[PDB]
């Protein structure tokens, strides 16, 4: 056992990626192009509540036995997403997979969203908003995309506070039925045969063909939101529009990222493969971190530096963090750095595939926004066929596009975006 | 067969709970499963049932009904309750099905 | 397709060799491109004394800050360029130091293992800079409740003994601890008989042996240096502590009785069991529909922000129990319940319960082996504990044969009427007397 | 005063100058009716150039002075009012600081109309900026200050706050005929300055409620 990777695409746009690795468990997934991303100010926070409803009632099956039905053979369903993109999946060993199926399915092709259910549940909006902001990590990005853009991507991925407790048993329902469409869903499923897994989605994903709500192009804004809040610490973000997804210039940010520095490798190591960290290190004395930004969206992408650092000491670090990448857009990069950045990549691509997780994402969503399986050759091949010249550009790109920036803490000896 | 659907509508009119303006749904014992139902009824059917009990009471302690025109009509009473109660006993009992599989 | 009784028999065996050293070399090779290869050491803060104590979190700090053979900024970038990996971890009876690199860099990876494992540098200034962040990460530590919780749960539970100390270290421990000392530790620790070289991903058992023999060198001559040296037993206490802090929001507390120890077989069944109650937390969509009735009545009567059982296991002991957060005026109803549930444990359990509880087990060994890293620690930690490995073939099997009647005898043999051992951090004026707690030891 | 107060002597922590960044905040929160305010640097308090914002104030309209009533007076009321056809307001936003000002417009308008709203207080700026100021207008507005300031010191409380405000940032106490001299002796061309310092400046912007259809800073 050990080969494959198909991939039937049916008659209403309905993609189905799968691949059998013999697992002992299985992990079905259902990914749908939808997120904050399709609000308008007059549905906010929808997109989180819908995420937060998946143990709701649906036609099929009841709230009570969507969850003991679940748990009954050991299994667990969840949602995650991101401002785009909707996944719904369940785990289960082999033998149960029928039986979760049913739930996944009924979830995401048939929700009743009741009054009083949707009503019940909006509170939860409140907490699992506070326990999320509890990292800052989290607080700066909200801001920085709201700073980063003037709509769409703009929007919040956790339902804003006013709110809370308004949204419509309606917009939940014109929601899915305006986003949850076979053009815009796909099936994938590890630990399953190709046949299963398309008889399945024939049968019954009912809800067909469409492509319903298009999302408003990204514009772009640059702005600069700031957050005094007392904080010792402070978290800032500097960015540009930078590459979209499956963009040409997206390999060559991806790899600007690691020459830059985006993660440690070693525990309680000091990064000296890290240009960024290297460069504020000899910069300031008290602790601090910083790292490469880089987030690739379907029609815009998003690319800087992030900054943690004492707040008397915000200044010079985020200077250095800049002043790094300037010396970077003027050639300041080896053919080296580009050779050592190209492999950190493709390791940590690789590694990140280990996961049942990891896989299935990797696989689906490629399966939904291409409907395809770039095989990991030709990844690679794309990734070192990199230029050293494509770095110092995207560098470049980044020193003259319009930055915005998002910080929030004691900002009191913060630099403003116009003092970079 | 509607031979006891007139019954009924005799049985209704016996009852006389319509001459204080009260449909059928408005006079349930509230148990425990009519207790669920009504946190589910829409607020204005809910607003409504409470004028219509809270006008009851006063009418039964004044000891005086609604005039004749003002009767709820065998044929015009609202069921607005049963169909949330009849959900939330099918709900009851497949948890206490699935409680002792 | 194929059923997970095969999908469980088509499972790679997991390849053993010793060699003369006493150093055993185990992996599970897989048809993955990238591979996770490391040292599983049966050393630990059990094995330091009054005096050490905090020695091998020390030499954790230093470990990655380079050898003999190449110095810190050497070290690192030689890691780092290759694009892998370089983590580890050391708690009261097992370290560990293992590398997440590319299958191609197998053997050098080994290399750099044995490298650091045999010459940590010990340089004199990094010492004096590690001894400064040692003390930062102890006052951040200081400000994690569950952790702060846990550590005075083995204070009370071990009370006089080793295990009864903290992984870290004391203040003075680490404000005092000498180049010698840690030297010494390593010396007396870092030894092939009591190390493992565990691998997983795509890797040759051979090439890896090969690489093994070639940089695990150090023969013994002694009989003394090949033999693996045996703790002297630790007590446990039915007992509790209690710190109070009306100032924190929330309290901790945690009560448990102790357990089997790693060898016994009935640590399945109380894993079978700790699955019946599982675990919880404010954020589980499940909510007043979840299968756990402590979950259930959690929700129900806003009881805890969050709960978990657990059943920690060390070579000759263990700690069975549970761990809660909630609002100053819940955790009396929440222990009632929690207490409630043990007890319902060894009088009433259900084969329905069993049955789910046994699936989600099932479920929860399997996701344990989700990837590279994970696969090593089990392979690391197994021989280091079972000597040997134990296969989800075989655990399937053994979370098979577990039934009510099992679950029910082997409870009552470590719960009922026992004298449990209790922490408690936080506003805890509501929870309240030891005699109280241990009447709900008894009686369904 | 003296045979009591104690505390004394010296001017203590002095206020970091008043640096200008130019920045645009803005709130979405779901109100029916969206406020919008667009400044750009002004005059500081003691200037000469603040005689001629407070009458570009007026001339743009700063205020009604009809219960009810529309306002003619206003420019920036009424281009606003050939704009939009639901209720609404606009005003001459003024403020002089120590070190610094601000000046601009302010509106409150629906929604859905906040973009038409904004964009007519903005061209009436610039209209006035382009000589759009009458000989008249700028008479009209001279009295409606003159009359403004002169009410406003009938209220015990308005008149102490005149009265300290002078003998504290001056020590000496204008007279009414002066700050008349002051603010008649306004050019027609004063105002269409001040106008244009508006509408080169570097504008900040500050906006609250569904913003959803309410333009950006950049898009003026």
């Amino acid at each position: 056992g050990a080969e494959d990777l198909e991939i039937t695409k049916l008659p209403n746009g309905l993609i189905i990626a799968s691949l059998e690795n013999f697992s002992p468990a299985s992990r079905i997934g259902v990914f749908i192009k939808a997120g904050s991303r399709y609000e308008t100010t007059a549905n906010l926070g929808t997109a989180h509540l819908l995420r937060l409803a998946s143990p709701l009632t649906t036609k099929g099956a009841s709230s009570f036995r969507i969850t003991r039905g679940i748990e009954a053979v050991g299994g667990s369903l969840s949602v995650y997403s991101t401002r785009e993109k909707m996944t719904y999946c369940v785990e289960c060993l082999r033998d149960h997979v029928d039986t979760v199926m049913e739930y996944l399915l009924n979830v995401t092709t048939a929700p009743e969203f009741r009054p009083w259910e949707v009503t019940d549940l909006q509170p939860q909006l409140k907490v699992d908003k506070a326990v999320a902001f509890q990292s800052p990590q989290v607080g700066v990005l909200e801001n920085l995309h709201a700073a980063a853009y003037k709509t769409a991507l703009a929007n919040p991925l956790y339902c804003p506070d006013y709110r809370i407790g308004k949204i419509t048993s309606e917009q939940l329902h014109h929601f899915v039925q305006n986003n949850f469409t076979s053009a815009r869903m796909a099936l994938v499923g590890i630990g399953v045969k190709h046949s299963d897994l398309k008889q399945v989605a024939e049968q019954f994903l009912n809800i067909r063909s469409g492509a319903g709500t298009s999302s408003a192009k990204a514009t772009y804004w640059g702005g600069e939101i700031r957050e005094q809040n007392g904080h010792s610490l402070v978290h800032a973000a500097v960015v540009t529009e930078g590459a979209a997804v499956g963009s040409a210039e997206a390999n060559a940010f991806s790899v600007l990222q690691h020459v830059l520095g985006a993660g440690p490798l070693i525990k309680r190591g000091s990064s000296v493969t890290s240009k960024l960290y290297q460069g504020v290190a000899k910069a300031t004395t008290q602790p601090f971190d910083a790292s490469a930004f880089n987030v690739n969206y379907s029609d815009s992408g998003l690319f800087g530096f992030y900054t943690i650092s004492q707040a008397a000491h915000a200044g010079e670090v985020i200077r250095a963090a800049m002043n790094q990448l300037k010396a970077a857009a003027q050639g300041g990069v080896t053919e080296e750095d580009v050779t050592k950045a190209k492999n950190q990549l493709k390791a940590t691509y690789l590694m990140s595939v280990e996961t049942a997780q990891g896989l299935l994402n990797e696989i689906g969503s490629e399966a939904l926004l291409s409907g395809t399986h770039t095989a990991p050759s030709v990844v690679a091949q794309k990734i070192d066929s990199v230029t050293s010249a494509d770095v110092v550009n995207a560098a470049k790109k980044f020193v003259s596009g319009k930055k915005s920036m998002a910080a929030s803490g004691d900002l009191g000896s913060t630099p403003f975006l116009d003092e970079l | 067969g509607r031979l006891m659907d007139r019954i009924r509508k005799w049985y209704y009119n016996a009852a006389g709970f319509n001459k204080y303006g009260l449909m059928r749904d408005d006079t349930l014992y509230e148990d425990d499963d009519v207790k669920e139902a009504l946190k589910r009824l829409p607020e204005d059917l809910y607003n409504e049932r409470m004028f219509r009990i809270k006008r009851a009471l006063d009418l039964s302690l004044k000891h005086r009904i609604l005039p004749k025109e003002q009767w709820v009509k065998y044929e015009e009473d609202k069921p607005y309750l049963e169909p949330y109660l009849k959900e939330v006993i099918r709900e009851r009992l497949e948890r206490e099905a699935w409680n002792k599989k | 397709a194929a059923t997970y009784a095969q999908t469980l028999q088509n499972i790679p065996e997991t390849n053993v060799t010793t060699l003369d050293n006493g150093l055993r070399v185990a992996s599970e090779e897989s048809s993955q491109p990238t591979c996770t290869v490391g040292v599983w050491i049966g050393a630990g803060s059990r094995y330091e004394n009054e005096k050490n104590n905090g020695a091998g979190y020390f030499v954790e700090h230093l470990a990655f800050k380079g050898t003999k053979k190449r110095p810190c900024a050497a070290f690192e970038k030689e890691v780092e360029s290759m694009g892998a990996h370089f983590n580890g971890y050391t708690s009261r009876e097992q370290t560990a130091f293992y590398i997440k690199a590319l299958s191609k860099d197998m053997p050098k990876v080994v290399e750099l293992l044995a490298d650091v494992v045999q010459n940590c540098a010990l340089e004199e200034s990094q010492i004096e800079k590690e001894r400064g962040v040692i003390l930062q990460e102890l006052k951040e530590m200081d400000n994690d409740m569950t952790n702060v919780t846990f550590d005075y749960l083995h204070a009370t539970a071990f009370q006089g003994t080793a295990l009864a100390r903290t992984v870290e270290g004391t203040t003075e421990n680490i404000k005092h601890l000498t180049r010698a000392d840690l030297a010494s530790y390593i010396d007396t620790h870092f030894k092939a008989p009591r190390m493992v070289l565990a691998a997983a991903g795509g890797i040759s058992h051979k090439e890896l042996v090969d690489a093994a023999r070639q940089h695990f060198s150090g023969v013994s001559f002694t009989y003394k240096e090949d033999a693996v040296p045996i703790l002297p037993r630790c007590r446990f206490t039915g007992s509790e502590i209690r710190a109070r802090d009306d100032a924190l929001p929330v309290a901790h507390v945690a009560l448990a009785v102790e357990g089997p120890g790693w060898a016994d077989p009935d640590n399945v069944v109380l894993h079978v069991a700790n699955a019946i109650i599982g675990r919880y937390d404010r954020t589980f969509g499940g909510g007043k529909h979840l299968s756990s009735r402590l979950a259930a009545l959690a929700v129900e009567h806003k009881l805890c922000h969050s709960f978990q059982t657990f059943n920690t296991s060390y070579s000759d002991t263990g700690l069975f129990g549970f761990h809660f957060v909630a609002d100053p005026l819940s955790i009396d109803d929440m222990m009632f319940c929690a207490q409630g549930e043990w007890m319902r444990l060894c009088t009433s359990t259900t084969e329905s319960e069993v049955k789910r509880a046994k699936n989600h087990l099932r479920s929860a060994m399997v996701a344990q082996l989700d990837g590279t890293t994970p696969v090593c620690e089990t392979i690391g930690s197994h021989l280091l504990n079972y000597g040997r490995r134990i296969s989800l073939e075989e655990w399937d099997s053994r979370i098979s044969a577990v039934d009510a009647r099992m679950v029910r005898d082997v409870c009552s043999k470590y719960i009922y009427d026992k004298c449990p051992a209790l922490a408690a951090v936080g506003p805890i004026e509501q929870l309240l007397d030891y005699n109280r707690i241990r009447s709900g030891m008894y009686w369904i």
